[PDB]
RNA sequence: UGACCUCAAAUCAGGUAGGACUACCCGCUGAACUUAAGCAUAUCAAUAAGCGGAGGAAAAGAAACCAACAGGGAUUGCCUCAGUAGCGGCGAGUGAAGCGGCAAAAGCUCAAAUUUGAAAUCUGGCGUCUUUGGCGUCCGAGUUGUAAUUUGAAGAAGGUAUCUUUGGGCCCGGCUCUUGUCUAUGUUCCUUGGAACAGGACGUCACAGAGGGUGAGAAUCCCGUGCGAUGAGAUGACCCGGGUCUGUGUAAAGUUCCUUCGACGAGUCGAGUUGUUUGGGAAUGCAGCUCUAAGUGGGUGGUAAAUUCCAUCUAAAGCUAAAUAUUGGCGAGAGACCGAUAGCGAACAAGUACAGUGAUGGAAAGAUGAAAAGAACUUUGAAAAGAGAGUGAAAAAGUACGUGAAAUUGUUGAAAGGGAAGGGCUUGAGAUCAGACUUGGUACCGGGCCAG
RNA sequence: GCCUAGACCGAGGACUGCGGUUUUUACCUAGGAUGUUGGCAUAAUGAUCUUAAGUCGCCCGUCUUGAAACACGGACCAAGGAGUCUAACGUCUAUGCGAGUGUUUGGGUGUAAAACCCGUACGCGUAAUGAAAGUGAACGAAGGUGGGGGCCCAUUAGGGUGCACCAUCGACCGAUCCUGAUGUGUUCGGAUGGAUUUGAGUAAGAGCAUAGCUGUUGGGACCCGAAAGAUGGUGAACUAUGCCUG
RNA sequence: GGCGAAAGACUAAUCGAACCAUCUAGUAGCUGGUUCCUGCCGAAGUUUCCCUCAGGAUAGCAGAAGCUCGUAUCAGUUUUAU
RNA sequence: AGCGUGCUACUUAUACUUCACCGUGAUUGCUGUUUUGACGCUUUCACGAGUAGGCAGGCGUGGAGGUCAGUGACGAAGCCUUUGCUGUAAAGCUGGGUCGAACGGCCUCUAGUGCAGAUCUUGGUGGUAGUAGCAAAUAUUCAAAUGAGAACUUUGAAGACUGAAGUGGGGAAAGGUUCCAUGUCAACAGCAGUUGGACAUGGGUUAGUCGAUCCUAAGAGAUGGGGAAGCUCCGUUUCAACGUGC
């Protein structure tokens, strides 16, 4: 049962696995039908874009802090800053998120600029609007017209300024202070 | 095969002691199926050994760069007359390869006009080869929607389609292809190099943008045409050159004389 | 080549649709070409064969024979012509069955519906 | 392809390469990793020492995002400078104007100190650096700027 | 003499449920074979069988979420995380989630509020009309609470600068679905053949050289194919484009600011214990029993506890398309699949014949010929049949039907044969086959084979 | 030294060589058979089949130390009949690119399951080590010594340079143990110098991907084969026993 | 489970636990079989561990692929010295 | 022609020697004459046992891409055959006969790809073998009729038996047309057949009084209720407001 110098394997095939084998023979068929659904949905509502405008948000965790991506909806504060009520915004292609808030100014300002850019390119029709004006427009792709753009990393030339304390020493001292903060505070309180 | 084929029986082995093999047997009585062997790959009406499954591997991955390597090699082979002739194309009356035709042939809309152009440019003897090559397929594949076989004709490559695809659609053996989307199934049919390709002028001039050159970057992202491992592919002149022949020792006899 | 996704190139499906065709479908299946004279007279090239048409046999051992259709025997996929008979050693005569595609119509049996059909097909009645 | 397999070559020979004495059987020795302490001990001790037993402390609900910190060495640090401006930076770089290398924005957590730098000032922005990496960066007249 | 409450009866007026199908779906219940080279925890498996309940999808779903970031933001699925953290006689084994890329995206509703200057709400009967309903009226329900108003993202009541938006019904189109009708070019010549659909010659059409039929391989004989054109029926508060009639818009809704408020789900949360389950480990979920709350309270923050903070949501009430699943149903298109002992058990009057008391079990079986032209008639025979004849391209195709192998068998011919036969080697005999007078060159030159 | 009888064979296919005789740039017996004669080509000759004779020859397959066995299967014939596919892997090989590599979850596109195109992420690799907190790879020409193919200078030999690789002594990184500078939230920090210790490490990257054979593990798992176990159902027309009615 | 004047008897030719279908192609260190040709190479029944003794793993024996080199320094042998 | 011993000759293994041929391994040379095969040609030497097993090169089969503008109704495929040829072989090709609609060579791809065995599977067929056998229940015979045909049918005559607890005359269960008439003999009636419970065509079962139907028996089982997740279990007037009353 165990023989030769081989890696030890974990092949989880002791259940009735053959009754639950999903082979994706329909990958191409699903691609084509997905494209047809996408075309029909666009042509139904043209020239209105098929995608609602989405915000830009920082990705969570220490591993994806650096990246920025499309969020779910603009916060109520952001829409307040651009003077759009959420109920109205949902009817002009803007997504709303009551759950997200703005602790910091950077994401708030980015999304306010994004909303103002969309509002400048928005044209809302009405009863007085004729089919000549409606036909004068093309169905744009909002996800590409207002793309999520990563802030550029700092590069180029800058003056070198060398502090007396090294960066490694700074990190070591920060670690030590965090590690012994509680016991040092207890000792000082007792003293 | 069906997942339950050969297994729709309640057959049970009789065991030993009844002077018959220990294969499972059908129970009951009153029919001739009763007492007959079941479930075995050797048994009439049993299931096959290792019944075929749908989760067999059907599609095969090929590295994109290697696939492009092969596409470039097949395109290059289309310009070698010996390869096209060994490939079987009736190209003896074409004055040079590649065969490039003017762009008016991108706009012919009738099959009659397209056939006239093929005749004019010398590519209709290969169509006649396709016509004369029609045979009933040998084997049971003719019961499966593959009833006739025939040769492959010229591949006509265009840059703009103004009716050429439909004009050549019904001509037997002729394939049409945009210069933007060329693949090995058309460029080397049967894995055999040397497809007879008729280029329109637009397609021929677009080739250099599609695959790039030393002065033009390819439209394919980050793609460069491959490099050969040998610079002079004619090794006879390398061997019989001044540089090599000036430093070699004199040759012996083609056949050693028998001395004992 | 066929383009429609509603058209099948299956040999088994085509043969099943042929051999299980209803009598009404077999009426269309048993079409015959018109002679050159009727083709230029009516500007129609083929019609479903009918009972009282006159035909000329153009293929087979009875090629050159002429006669009036006696029955469109749709069950056997054949027509029986007036005097195209095989004489058994019994002495009795049985009609010879001929496919309508192996004859040409030389005289049409006309009525209001045949005329409407000819005008429908772009012809002149 | 099956035509290349040795099953095609064993046709006509009685045992199909399995032997007349051994008689290819269902599961002699057990299934899987059976008998790893009893009759497959000679195999596991020889080829997989350390297999049995516990070492170290458990960690309930370990989130690997916490430990994300890709390394970049100093001999690979100048590959983060723009290729079109690398030679100009390597020539015209000084204390007054040195290239900034944002390692976090390129996907690195710690700067390590293997290799040698060009004797050219650089400003390195990192979450973490090693002691020798920062000593070597300062020696060429550069600086390490801690970020988060 | 009458209310009310609770509970009954009626063949009272009008409704509704049950049962079926099985592939997917929501739950309950629940093994063992098996693996551990034995075996009991474990594994198989939170699987099979059993039970209850749906739909075209179901379920889930707009955080009592994830996190620990510079924060994300309903649900679902894919790729990845990851055979990882973890669980495990820490053995065999097993094993998720957050982040990230994508498919699809859609949001919301009650309870808790005095309408209190007016139960403003609703089922039903009766009448009537333009009838998936409107109007009128009368009982009834209902104050032990039916409407409007609000749902935490808020919101209410006052004050406030004013601004921005807007209801419904029919008629023709478009889109979607189904369906009817209509369409290019040889049956020209020769040969073979029973038949031309074969070969050859000359051609034609081609946005049609897919497929099928017709007496053999037919683009051009027929149906179709390709290209479109043009009618009919449907369907859609919840698709738009136009018309047209009513809009009862001091109405409804949003927007800024100030003040006062801001109700928010209990045998529930939570705790103990028991059983089961989970990767969940001093206990992941579920369930039983015991205990049983609170109001900046409550839950969660993956090591039990007390103390102090912090973060994040807001349970114990509810609805909701899409992306996802689909050995079933309905309709289609296909294949490097099988080719009648194969492929479904079933290509056929197959779940048939037949067996079994019963649950159940369950076959074998395709092919004359282009066409029955399925052999008139004569003769022998009791008849079946035979012999002539006849049809057919063929009867070396006669339904005991294409081809018609082997085992086994008859006849004819050849040969051998004292208690087996068969085999190898070698030669004889007999039979069969082969080859140089060559693709010989001009009486001769020369050659081939076997020999001295 | 000389004479003399017989048998089997004749590979090769212009010349080239070594010798010999030299009367000779000629000849020979000297790097493998030629000459001549007869017969035959309706045939002498060769092959096969059948058979006789001589001689030898036990029934195959199987397990087994040992089978013709008085061991097992096999009356005969036809058709069917047994190492497969998949998930994850080891070695080797081929191929593409290469400090990168992998288009195909998806998107674009299409003559529509094809072919063609696109990119973020992600996987693997480019860093290890420790249980972990954590730390994290140049004294030197990326080291010395002995070899080392090849190259350079030579001219037997000899010198120079020596990649891969081998043996050996070192250096660097992590862990373990020891020492403990300036300093300090006075308990932290950890410079510096060491140690018969230890790592699947560094020491001018080698990997990633596809495919093939072979091997591995889980799967019905090369094919056929239990005695059993479990879940849900069907039987008292036989029979056992009670009851009711004859 | 039944039933048993008791034999483990009988419970539809089935009884020391009926019959039917399914789990199920249950597992088998055990028996049987395992399908074309030629060419080249060619074993083991021994070591150690195992509820191990009809079985495995391990080492040995064997094949294949090669790689670095090219007489370098090898040997189932002798001689001489010890 | 025995035993001990010496000598000469002679006999013959797949062994040894020389030579031919096959293959394997090594080895010589081959590009200004390499020259449309250098994966080729060529020189030389040695070697050849083999189970289990490994590897290599080939033969054959179904299907797929390409090619031979391949074969074919003037005969494809299949099958039979001392018609032969080629290959060490797996096999390939071919003459004749039969037959009637498709099929092959080559470069590649692919696999449900090769049978003598598995008390293998399904179908078919032998020897045994014209063999075992067709022997319980007393028993048949003569004549005529019918018929192609009579041991077996019909009629007559006789001889017998069952012997009223029947081989008689009815029924219950069970069968289902077997009943009756006419025709009829392919199969069935283990000989026969003119006969038949066979085969074919028709005909045939008449109820107020005979049964069923109704009653209750052992028992079965709704309702009201009570269990049970539930399939359903209990209970039979039970903790019930129980009359479709007369
Ligand atoms: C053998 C195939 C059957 C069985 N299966 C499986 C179960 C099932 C269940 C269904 O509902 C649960 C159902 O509903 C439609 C259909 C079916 C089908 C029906 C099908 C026959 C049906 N095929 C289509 C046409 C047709 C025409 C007829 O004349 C006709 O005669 C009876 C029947 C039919
Ligand atoms: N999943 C089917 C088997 C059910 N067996 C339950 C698993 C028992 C193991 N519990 C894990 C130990 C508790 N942490
Ligand atoms: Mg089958
Ligand atoms: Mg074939
Ligand atoms: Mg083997
Ligand atoms: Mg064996
Ligand atoms: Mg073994
Ligand atoms: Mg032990
Ligand atoms: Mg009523
Ligand atoms: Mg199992
Ligand atoms: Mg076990
Ligand atoms: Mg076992
Ligand atoms: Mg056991
Ligand atoms: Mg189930
Ligand atoms: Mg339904
Ligand atoms: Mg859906
Ligand atoms: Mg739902
Ligand atoms: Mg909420
Ligand atoms: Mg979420
Ligand atoms: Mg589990
Ligand atoms: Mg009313
Ligand atoms: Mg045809
Ligand atoms: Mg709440
Ligand atoms: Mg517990
Ligand atoms: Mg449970
Ligand atoms: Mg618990
Ligand atoms: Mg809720
Ligand atoms: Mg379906
Ligand atoms: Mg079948
Ligand atoms: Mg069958
Ligand atoms: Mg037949
Ligand atoms: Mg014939
Ligand atoms: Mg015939
Ligand atoms: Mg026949
Ligand atoms: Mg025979
Ligand atoms: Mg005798
Ligand atoms: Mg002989
Ligand atoms: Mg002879
Ligand atoms: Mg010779
Ligand atoms: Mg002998
Ligand atoms: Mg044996
Ligand atoms: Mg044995
Ligand atoms: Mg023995
Ligand atoms: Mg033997
Ligand atoms: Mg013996
Ligand atoms: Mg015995
Ligand atoms: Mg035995
Ligand atoms: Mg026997
Ligand atoms: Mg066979
Ligand atoms: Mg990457
Ligand atoms: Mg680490
Ligand atoms: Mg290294
Ligand atoms: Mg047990
Ligand atoms: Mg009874
Ligand atoms: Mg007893
Ligand atoms: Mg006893
Ligand atoms: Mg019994
Ligand atoms: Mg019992
Ligand atoms: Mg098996
Ligand atoms: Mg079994
Ligand atoms: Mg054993
Ligand atoms: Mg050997
Ligand atoms: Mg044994
Ligand atoms: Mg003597
Ligand atoms: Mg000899
Ligand atoms: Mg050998
Ligand atoms: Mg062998
Ligand atoms: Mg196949
Ligand atoms: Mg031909
Ligand atoms: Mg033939
Ligand atoms: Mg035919
Ligand atoms: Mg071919
Ligand atoms: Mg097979
Ligand atoms: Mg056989
Ligand atoms: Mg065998
Ligand atoms: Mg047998
Ligand atoms: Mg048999
Ligand atoms: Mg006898
Ligand atoms: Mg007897
Ligand atoms: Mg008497
Ligand atoms: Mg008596
Ligand atoms: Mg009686
Ligand atoms: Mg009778
Ligand atoms: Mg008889
Ligand atoms: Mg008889
Ligand atoms: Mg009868
Ligand atoms: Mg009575
Ligand atoms: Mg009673
Ligand atoms: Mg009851
Ligand atoms: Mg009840």
């Amino acid at each position: 049962a165990i023989s030769k110098n081989l890696p030890l394997l974990n092949n989880h095939f002791r259940k009735h696995w053959q009754e639950r084998v999903r082979v994706h023979f329909d990958q191409a068929g699903k691609k084509a039908s997905r494209r047809q659904s996408r075309l029909r949905k666009a042509a139904k509502i043209a020239p209105r874009p098929i995608d609602a405008l989405r915000p830009v948000v920082r990705a969570p965790t220490v591993k994806y802090n650096r990246k920025v991506r499309a969020g779910r909806g603009f916060t109520l504060a952001e829409l307040k800053a651009v003077g759009i009520a959420p109920k109205y915004a949902r009817t002009i292609g803007i997504s709303v998120d009551h759950r997200r808030q703005n602790k910091s100014q950077e994401t708030f300002d980015a999304n306010v600029a994004r909303l103002q850019e969309y509002k400048s390119k928005l044209v809302i029709f009405d009863k007085k609007t004729k089919a000549s004006e409606v036909a004068s427009f093309e169905q744009v792709d909002v996800s590409a017209t207002f793309p999520v753009e990563q802030p550029a990393p700092e590069s180029g030339l800058r003056a070198v300024e060398v502090p007396e304390q090294t960066a490694y020493r700074t990190l070591r001292l920060a670690r030590n202070e965090k590690k012994y903060k509680g016991i040092r505070e207890k000792r000082a309180k007792e003293k | 095969v069906a997942e339950n084929a050969g297994h729709q029986t309640s057959a049970e082995s009789w065991g030993t002691g009844r002077a018959v093999a220990r294969i499972p047997r059908v129970g009951g009585g009153g029919t001739h199926r009763s007492g007959q062997a079941a479930f075995g790959n050797m048994c009439r009406g049993g299931r096959m050994f290792a019944p075929t499954k749908t989760w067999r591997r059907w599609n095969v991955k090929v590295n994109h760069n290697e696939k492009r390597y092969a596409t470039a090699s097949a395109i290059a082979a289309s310009a070698v007359t010996s390869l096209v002739l060994a490939r079987g194309h009736r190209v003896e009356q074409v004055k040079e390869l590649p065969l490039v035709v003017s762009n008016e042939f991108e706009s012919v809309t009738k099959t009659k006009d397209a056939v006239a152009v093929l005749k004019a440019v010398g590519a209709h003897k290969d169509v006649v080869k396709v016509i004369k090559s029609k045979k009933l397929r040998a084997g049971k594949g003719k019961l499966r929607g593959r009833r006739f076989t025939q040769r492959r004709g010229p591949l006509v490559v265009y840059a703009q389609d103004n009716g050429i695809v439909k004009a050549l659609r019904n001509v037997p053996g002729v394939e049409t292809a945009s210069v933007k989307h060329l693949g090995l199934l058309q460029l080397a049919p049967g894995a055999h190099l040397g497809r007879f390709i008729i280029w329109t002028q637009g397609a021929f001039e677009s080739l250099d943008s599609v695959y790039g050159s030393d002065s033009t970057k390819s439209i394919k992202s980050g793609y460069t045409l491959p490099s050969n491992i040998i610079s002079n592919t004619d090794v006879t002149r390398l061997i019989n050159s001044a540089e090599v022949q000036a430093v070699v020792r004199p040759a012996g006899e083609k056949t050693q004389k028998k001395s004992h | 080549a066929k383009i429609s996704q509603d058209v099948s190139s299956s040999r088994s499906k085509a043969r099943k649709a042929y051999f299980t065709a209803s009598s009404v479908e077999r009426r269309v299946l048993l079409s015959a070409p018109l002679s050159k004279e009727l083709r230029q007279q009516y500007n129609v090239k083929s019609l479903p064969i009918r009972q009282n048409d006159e035909v000329l046999v153009v293929r087979g051992s009875k090629k050159g024979s002429e006669g009036k259709v006696n029955s469109v025997y749709r069950l056997k996929f054949a027509i029986q012509v007036d005097k195209l008979q095989k004489e058994k050693s019994n002495g009795a005569s049985v009609p010879i069955n001929i496919h309508p595609s192996k004859v040409v119509i030389t005289k049409l049996h006309l009525d209001k519906d045949r005329k409407a059909l000819i005008q429908r097909k772009g012809g002149k009645a | 392809p099956t035509r290349l397999t040795k099953t095609r070559k064993h046709r006509g020979n009685v045992s199909a390469g399995k032997g007349r004495i051994g008689k290819h059987r269902k599961h002699p020795g057990g299934r899987g990793k059976a008998g790893g302490q009893h009759h497959h001990r000679t195999n596991l001790d020889k080829y997989h020492p350390g297999y049995f037993g516990k070492v170290g402390m458990r960690y309930f609900h370990k989130q690997q995002n916490h430990f994300w910190r890709p390394e970049i060495n100093l001999d690979k640090l100048w590959t983060l400078v723009d290729s079109e401006k690398k030679d100009e930076y390597l020539s015209k770089s000084s204390a007054s104007a040195a290239p900034v290398i944002d390692t976090l924005a390129h996907g690195y957590g710690k700067v390590l100190g293997k290799g040698r730098l060009p004797e050219v000032p650089v400003i390195v922005k990192a979450r973490f650096v090693s002691k020798l990496a920062e000593e070597k960066i300062r020696a060429v007249g550069g600086v390490v700027e801690l970020v988060a």
